[PDB]
């Protein structure tokens, strides 16, 4: 829950999550980025951010 | 007398390193906002808001 | 290395050398170092960066 995380500021699990590549759903309403190039796709870009 | 077999001694110490006197300097300390803060309860302090 | 001293100044040399107060520091040293009930308060957002 991205709103918990910032209310309470622990990003321990969050951090030992993404350094550990675990698969996981932040879930929270957040803007996003709309990308037509297949190119970024081929190249993973999404994954970077 | 001098004698130099009695004098002569070998010195052992470390080849180098580094002293720190401040070490909650290394701590990078952050607090949640006033809103959110809770006391031993879990509990906000101030829940008249 | 070696050394020419007297057998009372090789003596103090070698307090000096085997006394020494300096202790390994690492980063459970400094976390530790921090009080116990603010690394257990959940208002303060403690870091090792």
């Amino acid at each position: 829950n991205l709103e918990e995380l910032m209310r309470t500021g622990d990003y321990a699990q969050i951090t030992n999550m993404l350094l550990n590549n675990q698969p996981v759903a932040l879930v929270g309403a957040l803007p996003f980025i709309t990308d037509s190039s297949v190119i970024s796709l081929v190249a993973k870009l999404d994954a970077t951010v | 007398q001098f004698d130099f077999r009695a004098s002569m001694h070998m010195l052992t110490s470390n080849l180098t390193f580094t002293v720190y006197s401040d070490l909650l300097a290394f701590v990078s300390a952050d607090t949640v906002e006033p809103i959110n803060a809770v006391a031993f309860d879990n509990m906000r302090i101030m829940n008249e808001l | 290395y070696p050394s020419i001293l007297h057998p009372i100044d090789h003596a103090f040399n070698e307090y000096f050398l085997q006394h020494q107060l300096v202790e390994p520091l690492n980063n459970d040293i400094i976390f530790n170092y921090i009080p116990e009930r603010i690394r257990n308060d959940v208002n303060y957002i403690l870091n090792m960066d």
